[PDB]
């Protein structure tokens, strides 16, 4: 007789997948919901690059390290990548206050511009400005200091009570820098600031702090018995910032105005930087997908599928595969 | 569970290339596969919303979830660790069961509409044709390719072959 | 899926007004619509039941969500919109499929009433009516509205009629 | 030959819901999951009132800036609220040491009471309390000072050590705060206080710190050069809590029993404080409902709905609707 | 919903005790239960794989959830306390919600692995029985043990049977 | 009349167990598992096979400086929690703050190596200070003043507190963990009395610790009859770097450092349960959890690899069908 049969497909296909009732179910056809894929490189987010520090710390770079301006300085970054060889930092041993909340708020600028607060050249008549130099920051073989800052000491046998402002007239906030050195010895306060009993105050309308000078000896860092601590504040549009001081004080040289983004972060990686357009980055490399989930790294950048630990996430489209 | 796929159907066709369900006829002029247009059609759309659901409704902020911590600081620095940590527990679990219990109705979802198929089909032939069972119907008459094509769009005439099948059936 | 509603019943009834799902009667004293009263009523208990547990258990702490952080914590003011961020991501996607595989399954639950209604008469009845489909029994005798209403209620009496309805199923 | 049919109700509504495999299917019947409407006023949570601030930060609240007196001051809130418009604080310039948790600690109390700890006519016979008065605090045209704290300067040409203390005895904690001035200049220390090389001694069970007066001019702030720090601490009950001190210190004259609650918050919002009661508030206004979900505001007060990003959460309740 | 259990087959059986799902037979020899051990089978192993997916899905991490909090640190306390409070609710109501819709899921399962059977068997029979009703098949002829057991694997032999059917009918 | 009967059907039985659905509570079914687990064994065990430190009488506090009533305790080399009691009590007994006390407890969680040593040896490092009357009716061991173990109280000796100077290079070659005090009298006399040198200072230096203190005088409300108060700190010195003290009065010196090597997130609990020798993977304040189980319902503050918790009562999956007899 003539029949007529009622059918499904089936066909080459091998992919499994799991439901509640059964494991690995060969199925028709499948869709991948869990993206594995990265593309080993650190990219731009939201088209612009990332700040790539090579050498330096952050500590390094801002303070100016002498070893950190092979670096072309950009107005503009959307996160920033340091390295696992990134140790040029503080050369001269001391604290950085505050430093984490320093890194967190220089994350992501949307303008950045570095300028001469107080220009070496006319700033401090009264005031040795050229001998502040170290062993403990060398540059081309010889004893150097940071570019950013400048370490007073005395002219001849004085050290005149120093006074200095500065008027934030930039229309953005500005981050300026500044250091107190703790000689070793009696001998040495005297030696470079002839006061003992020295006292430096930095104050803007919501900054006020006096520094004395904490005089012992510490064990030796990079050849150094004494230490400085390096300090920084945001001085608001209109305000004023002033330093006073009959001693100690390791000057602003060079400070800077910005625009602060938002929530970005800072990556510590060796995959390297590329002219490259990503959405969700990683330490490993970026993520470009649609899809929800992600198995590369917990610790991403941008806008994200969720991090998850399953190695695959198999979405049935077709049916059961029944050759 | 509908009892069709890998049931009263036993098997699937890799015959039948161009569709997810259809037809295998054999009469006077030949034999064949055909997959239904229509009811594949509705299924690919159906399944494309389901995928296009389950990714597109993932809202996504603009974060960094990288935070650093000084060494006076591992009580926070743990806190934090604990919500890296909830989330990552939460979004696994979540993530595995949904894929679990979507593939368990997507495969009975196929099944319905292959049992519906062939509801489609008995409902319409009645008793001019057989129920071999694995699917099939013998028809009580000659069905050729004008006839088939009949059942396959839904517009077979009961009355026009009922005699001539009911000859067969019986005498 | 379960085949009934816009299926082989291929309309709804702006007609019938009390009820979820029901019936149309065409006799000799007249026609109309009656809903099923005890599988409407039952319906609307276990979806009233569905939408109070979506409800209901939703567990509720008295919190403060907002803090407050002052310009040199900036770490842990981002550490909480992470946190306020993570809730919402999951709330919002939980949330919409939730609400996406409920209705899913409330259309279906429908569906399966449908089919399960229309099974129950043609098990009835058996062959002392016609299947005419669109979910339609022409019977093979008369049937008032005392009759019509042995069906509704499952009481109906298979042999009583079965010599009239087999006469006329020959003629 | 007459006939019975099976059939499904059909209506009028035009809602529509979302499954996963469809969109837009209409229904006849249908829940809303989401609630979208607030009452657009800031109301009593648990059926007691929020203390509103209106003028004033929680700061110039405690410390008794003379603009905050038009506020009746209640024994009881379940939250507080401050303005867009909430600007008078600290008159006098200077940091409000660990500022965001006192207003943590402060944000819901059961019980309040303030009450003069060191009354004024009778708590200092060696002291000069009434010329302690400046520009920066201005009331009725005249200058002035906080209520709750008093400016001591020296009577005569002495200023001797001065030393006092308060047992509490209320049952309950007290909170008391003070502040400690530094002068611009030395020709302003000893002109207030006689005594250069000031010092001040606080101490409790717990609570022990020294502060020396740092002398230095800081950039104007409402015209003043020199600064203020404000500090506090709650006394427990049977503590007692002493003062000791040569110069700088400016004393408590009011503090405040009370008996703190639990998690409330602080709502800045210019959204009207209405008799009102409410389970759950939001600084846009506030919402009463049974539904588990809320787009309305993601920082909410109370016993809330969870915070969604979604427009719409429709449940089918009814079945497909088809004319 | 399939419209088995509790609907057009009424009652369930403490009769059978080996298994699930099964049938009763009644002819010349005997009566009694026997269950349909494939069937029976094949649920418990779906099942018990629905109950280690559950379990075994839960990847979990090894932490410590208190934290301690000085006098003066009642904000991070606060935060802390909220990402506690934010995690029960959510692992709350998603556990809820995990049992109330899979346990329907399963009640369904199992309704429609009866209706399975159900079709199974008349798939077979056709006009050789009567569909009684509560699930049963009245034969129009004689369906010895060997016959009944022809029907419990899907061996039913339809044309062997049909004239002495036919007669009967 | 009547022909064969073939009947389908499905199993009944004893069983009472409800479970709920989305569309009907308190359905009866023949089968059915528990989910959430609610019972835990009353006991504070070891967790991954290693015993806390079980602190009885005393604070971390106590412990770690050395209270004379915390050496009722056998110091073990490892432990994987910590455990106090509502009982612990003992701790600084002479009155004044523990600088980052939270952090060093979250620190001192848990160890895999753990080792005190004589840094400073009593016998032979202050030849020219007066390291035996430093003593206090604010720490008295058996009747008698006293002070903690771990620390020596310096004081000058006869009228001269010549400036102090003390290094100690990590040799270790794991971390180690020093702590010292500094001590502010009540007065001038008292200052003077204990030390010689009004204005004293006291410096504390590593490679990335630098501190310099001064006594603060002053008359402080008495605690456990002291008007003075003292300061604890502490600093994990690395391997190979150096830690140097130097004063001229009011430094309580370290005499027993601690070697240790840290662990991981662990944390303190709190509880009176007692302490077995017991084996788990999840520990609560209440009692250990053995399961399997996703969920636990027994306490919201857990330690090791545990069970969400949940504020459900009961979570019944159905297994078997509905029951019908
Ligand atoms: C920049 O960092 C480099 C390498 O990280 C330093 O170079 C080392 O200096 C040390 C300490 O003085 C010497 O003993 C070594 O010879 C150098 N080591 C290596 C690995 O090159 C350098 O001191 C840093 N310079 C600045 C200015 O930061
Ligand atoms: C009060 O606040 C106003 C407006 O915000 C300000 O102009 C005024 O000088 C303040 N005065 C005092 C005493 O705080
Ligand atoms: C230890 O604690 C008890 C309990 O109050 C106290 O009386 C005693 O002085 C304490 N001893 C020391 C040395 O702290």
């Amino acid at each position: 007789g003539d029949t007529l049969c009622i059918g499904y497909h089936a066909n080459n296909s091998t992919d499994t997948v799991d439901t509640v009732l059964e494991k690995n179910v060969t199925v028709t056809h499948s869709v991948n919901l869990l993206e594995d894929k990265h593309n080993g490189k650190l990219c731009k987010l939201r088209g612009v690059a990332p700040l790539h520090l090579g050498k330096c710390n952050i500590a390094g770079w801002i303070l100016g390290n002498p070893e950190c301006e092979s670096l072309s300085t950009a107005s503009s970054w959307s996160y920033i990548v340091e390295t696992s060889s990134s140790d040029n930092g503080t050369c001269y041993p001391g604290d950085f206050i505050d430093y984490e909340e320093l890194r967190e708020q220089l994350s992501s600028v949307s303008s950045f511009e570095r300028f001469e607060i107080f220009p070496k050249t006319s700033s401090w008549p009264n005031h040795d400005s050229n001998k502040g130099v170290t062993a403990a920051c060398p540059h081309a073989g010889a004893k150097s200091f940071y570019k950013n800052l400048i370490w007073l000491v005395k002219k001849g046998n004085s050290y005149p009570k120093l006074s200095k402002s500065y008027i934030n007239d930039k229309g953005k906030e500005v981050l300026v820098l500044w250091g107190i050195h703790h000689p070793s010895t009696s001998a040495d306060q005297q030696s470079l600031y002839q006061n003992a009993d020295a006292y430096v105050f930095v104050g803007t309308s919501k900054y006020s702090k006096k520094f004395k000078p904490e005089i012992a000896i510490r064990p030796k860092v990079r050849d150094q018995e004494g230490r400085m601590n390096y300090y920084w504040t945001l001085v608001e549009p209109g305000d004023k910032i002033t330093f006073e001081a009959t001693g100690n004080l390791v000057v602003p040289r060079y400070a800077f105005a910005m625009e602060r983004n938002a929530g970005s972060g800072i990556i510590i990686s060796d995959t390297p930087v590329h002219d490259c357009n990503t959405t969700c980055q990683t330490p490993k490399g970026a993520i470009n997908t649609s899809l929800p989930f992600q198995n590369i790294h917990p610790i991403t950048i941008g806008k994200c599928p969720k991090y998850v630990k399953s190695t695959k996430l198999r979405l049935a489209t077709g049916l059961r595969n029944v050759p | 569970l509908f009892g069709a796929i890998a049931g009263f159907i036993e098997g699937g066709w890799t015959g039948m290339v161009d569709g997810w369900y259809g037809y295998h006829h054999q009469n006077e002029q030949g034999s064949g596969y055909a997959a239904d247009l229509k009811s594949t059609q509705n299924a690919i759309d159906e399944i494309t919303n389901k995928v296009n659901s389950v990714i597109e409704k993932m809202n996504t902020q603009f974060t960094a979830v990288g935070k650093e911590f000084n060494h006076l600081e591992k009580r926070i620095e743990n806190l934090n660790k604990k919500i890296d940590d909830g989330f990552l527990d939460i979004w696994t679990y979540n993530a595995e069961l949904l894929v679990l219990l979507e593939n368990e109705r997507t495969l009975d979802y196929h099944d319905s509409n292959v049992k519906n198929l062939y509801e489609k089909v008995r409902s319409q032939l009645k008793n001019n044709a057989k129920e071999i069972g694995n699917g099939c119907f013998e028809f009580y008459h000659k069905c050729d390719n004008t006839c088939m094509e009949s059942v396959k769009n839904g517009t077979y005439d009961y009355p026009k072959y009922s005699e001539e099948a009911k000859l067969n059936r019986e005498e």
